[PDB]
RNA sequence: GGCGAGCCCGAGGGGCUCUCGCUUCUGGCGCCAAGCGCCCGCCCGGCCGGGCGCGACCCGCUCCGGGGACAGUGCCAGGU
RNA sequence: CUGUUUAAUUAAAACAAAGCAUCGCGAAGGCCCGCGGCGGGUGUUGACGCGAUGUGAUUUCUGCCCAGUGCUCUGAAUGU
RNA sequence: AGCGCCGUUCCGAAGGGACGGGCGAUGGCCUCCGUUGCCCUCGGCCGAUCGAAAGGGAGUCGGGUUCAGAUCCCCGAAUC
């Protein structure tokens, strides 16, 4: 039959990111000599708003120790930082809110954000607004470090990758309800075309595996396995359980 | 005088003296481009029995295709 | 003395900028540069067969200089003096009506086919085998063949230097077959030294494997772990 | 030789100047668009005639491959008269219409009577 | 390398065993070298304009890290 | 609730909507496109995110059943 | 298999430019200047190129003129 809505995301025709008004990708400095054997001062000029992101962007200018030129980068603004605050980066940088330093230097229990999976990919984990990771379980031999992620998962990562100390500013963004369709339209128009949200039972049988019949009923079990083909995975995908929760996660 | 020795060394191409050179040449040719020019043949006996004569005009290309 | 002050600069982290250093091991080299460098490093890392580890085990430079001083006056003629000898011998035989003015011309033989034929027919007194042949399969049969036919062979480093004694880019093989009376003793001494070096130790080189050398960072890592193991034992 | 930069690029080689052994067409192609081929037809209509008295300006029909400089040079090399400015339009039949204003020292009526219009 | 610490022997000193360091109140500035030691054509033991090294340690065989005989790729076979 | 919908027979009690929830995914990943490449969309993105779903503001509520069909987890402990 | 397809910085030796100095040659009034060749030194392009007659984009306005032109043609007055 007809190609479902779930398969049309991969075409990239009208489902791309509305990426023109975004100011730039929020990464750290690439790793160099000064960020592994010392520290270097940088000056935050301002903080701005990246559209599609509720977290504020921070425009921190640096000084290049090799050729005389002031390099401008784009950090994720931590909570409580202000313009003119000297952001310090490197290995032996003193631990304050806004200073990025490798996780082997910081002690356990340090609440950080914008950390890295692999050492040297300029910040991947914990980048949404108001989220943080918990650093525990350092190891002298076999240089690893456990981090508690915002989903509750404990991931063992390397001990050389960097992380800015603090939480991401803009926390509590999901406290207010959207309260009408208009703010949802403007929010998703700012982010990307992800809002033709039509009910799969309400749509046609030839366009979705659930819809049709004289009554709006699903008819088939919505728990559909991970080994399903493309276009079959509708509803619950590989659901180990369903219904109301009991406990917190109960998953090791 | 030599090309029969080159052929007989090339025939049993599973032996330890040949498979090292074969692995080194496969790495060297895989890390090159897909279609390019080799300035001289690497199998002189096989090239000469296919028709290579060492004079101005005969050009050896090295080319890489994908199996399957 | 009037003003002439000193203005020192401190080149640490977080202060005045770094000077232009050598930057040799950190420049992004092109494709073929990286290919030849990691090709040499790949031959150094991986285990080579015992028929190609004979290369880099070659003759020392004093005996190679003696060999070049012997081979300098058995040089094959180039095109200019070849045509000169042809025209001069033709004019002398046309002037004198002579039959056989030349008794025996001494000249070495080059080329792998010619040298292989001469060692199979036992006409070669000495074999010079070049090192820098990039298909090694063209060369690998020659040492065992010279050993089983009893002709002494010497591995030498540099095929360009062996081509410049034959007036060509590559020569790859030099066969000493004919020697004069003033050179027979020197060639006998050279053949004695080469049979001492190569043919008497042919059963030694054929058994030994070459290569199997790790990189110096990993060697220093293993040495640091060995010093830590000695600290644990003591 | 110390390579301070971490990027290796092309050396400035010696690009050879082109010096061919033989010419490719044995002769220069002659100028088809010369002074007798640029300015083709003088226009003798009512408004183009009125421009001679009221404008001190001649009206010509020109091939479309010419410009103001070539029209000005063609007039100065054929009629030996000075040119103030040339206003060119494209007449919709396919030709160019050129209004050539002359110097105040010259007389457009006298030039028109000498050329025959 | 001591303007530094260390654990001991210990008279000066020894380095069994180890850490690198020369930027943390400030919305400033920082590049195209100062100095030193040599080498040249010039003014009788003077003056102009240049080149090298130290400043900026030496060597090495991967640009540096993270995986790594796994993942993937090609073919065959069984499920769905 | 405002909005949208069968242009050329329907304007709705239909669709959408904020809210309520559920499931998959920590990037060698989840959902997909592609005949092909470690090619692409999400991704200038990192669980307050992305993707797929049921219900449809607020108040009060979310009864009982895993027998069946699904989904998921586990032990080469054991049949095929 | 293939007309070709993917991709726009990814796996690229992807700048032919220029200040200053030195050496050589030529030309012009060899007074004094201008070119050409070589050497030293400098030089992120976010990568050729296209893409708006409503986006960005320096600078013209007044009067008169024909049956049909108008900030365009004539006069006068300005600017890049
Ligand atoms: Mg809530
Ligand atoms: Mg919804
Ligand atoms: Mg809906
Ligand atoms: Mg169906
Ligand atoms: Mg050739
Ligand atoms: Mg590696
Ligand atoms: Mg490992
Ligand atoms: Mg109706
Ligand atoms: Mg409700
Ligand atoms: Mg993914
Ligand atoms: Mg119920
Ligand atoms: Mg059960
Ligand atoms: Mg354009
Ligand atoms: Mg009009
Ligand atoms: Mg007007």
């Amino acid at each position: 039959g007809r190609v479902i809505r779930g398969q049309r995301k991969g075409a990239g025709s009208v489902f791309r990111a509305h990426v023109k008004h975004r100011k730039g990708a929020a990464r750290l400095r690439a790793v160099d000599f000064a960020e592994r054997h010392g520290y270097i001062k940088g000056i935050v000029k301002d903080i701005i708003h990246d559209p599609g992101r509720g977290a504020p962007l921070a425009k921190v200018v640096f000084r290049d120790p090799y050729r005389f030129k002031k390099r401008t980068e784009l950090f994720i603004a931590a909570e409580g930082i202000h313009t003119g605050q000297f952001v310090y980066c490197g290995k032996k940088a003193q631990l304050n809110i806004g200073n990025v330093l490798p996780v082997g230097t910081m002690p356990e229990g340090t609440i950080v954000c914008c950390l890295e999976e692999k050492p040297g990919d300029r910040g991947k984990l914990a980048r949404a607004s108001g989220n943080y990771a918990t650093v525990i379980s350092h190891n002298p031999e076999t240089k690893k470090t456990r981090v508690k992620l915002p989903s509750g998962s404990k991931k063992v990562i390397s001990s050389a990758n960097r992380a800015v100390v603090g939480v991401v500013a803009g926390g509590g963004r999901i406290d207010k309800p959207i309260l009408k369709a208009g703010r949802a339209y403007h929010k998703y128009k700012a982010k990307r075309n992800c809002w033709p949200r039509v009910r799969g039972v309400a749509m046609n049988p030839v366009e979705h595996p659930f819809g049709g019949g004289n009554h709006q009923h699903i008819g088939k079990p919505s728990t559909i396995r991970r080994d399903a083909p493309a276009g079959r995975k509708v509803g619950l995908i590989a659901a180990r359980r369903t219904g109301r929760l009991r406990g917190t996660k109960t998953v090791q | 005088g030599a090309y029969k020795y080159i052929q007989e060394l090339w025939r049993k191409k599973q032996s330890d003296v040949m498979r090292f050179l074969l692995r080194v040449r496969c790495w060297q040719y895989r890390q090159l481009s897909a279609l390019h020019r080799a300035p001289r043949p690497t199998r002189p006996d096989k090239a000469r029995r296919l028709g290579y004569k060492a004079k101005q005009g005969y050009v050896i290309y090295r080319i890489r295709v994908r199996r399957g | 003395n009037p003003l002439f002050e000193k203005r020192p600069k401190n080149f640490g982290i977080g202060q005045d900028i770094q000077p232009k250093r050598d930057l040799t091991r950190f420049v992004k080299w092109p494709r073929y540069i990286r290919l030849q460098r990691q090709r040499a490093i790949l031959y150094k890392r991986l285990k080579v067969p015992p028929a190609i580890n004979q290369f880099t085990q070659a003759l020392d430079r004093q005996t190679a200089t003696q060999l070049l001083k012997l081979a300098h006056k058995y040089r094959p003629e180039t095109k200019q003096e070849k045509k000169q000898r042809l025209l001069a011998r033709a004019e002398k035989k046309a002037a004198g009506k002579g039959d056989v003015p030349t008794k025996r011309p001494p000249v070495l033989r080059a080329g792998v086919n010619t040298v292989t034929t001469l060692v199979e027919n036992k006409k070669a007194q000495l074999v010079v085998i070049a090192h820098d042949v990039d298909p090694i399969e063209l060369v690998v049969f020659l040492p065992a063949l010279c050993r089983k036919m009893g002709v002494p062979y010497c591995i030498i480093k540099g095929k360009a230097r062996l081509g410049r004694l034959v007036h060509r880019k590559t020569c790859t093989t030099v066969a000493f077959t004919q020697v004069n009376s003033e050179d027979k003793g020197a060639l006998a001494k050279l053949v004695e030294a080469i049979r001492t070096n190569y043919n008497d130790r042919y059963d030694e080189i054929r058994r030994h494997w070459g290569g199997n050398v790790l990189g110096p960072k990993s060697v220093a890592r293993i040495a640091k772990l060995e010093k830590a193991k000695a600290k644990e034992l003591a | 030789k110390i390579r301070t930069s971490p990027t290796f690029r092309r050396p400035k080689t010696l690009r050879l100047r082109r010096q061919p052994k033989y010419p490719r067409k044995s002769a220069p192609r002659r100028n088809k668009l010369d002074h007798y081929a640029i300015i083709k037809f003088p226009l003798t209509t009512e408004s183009a005639m009125k421009k001679i008295e009221d404008n001190n300006t001649l009206v010509f029909i020109v091939d479309v491959k010419a410009n103001k400089h070539q029209i000005k040079q063609a007039v100065k090399k054929l009629y030996d008269i000075d040119v103030a400015k040339v206003n060119t339009l494209i007449r919709p039949d396919g030709e160019k219409k050129a209004y050539v204003r002359l110097a105040p020292d010259y007389d457009a009526l006298d030039v028109a009577n000498k050329i025959g219009i």
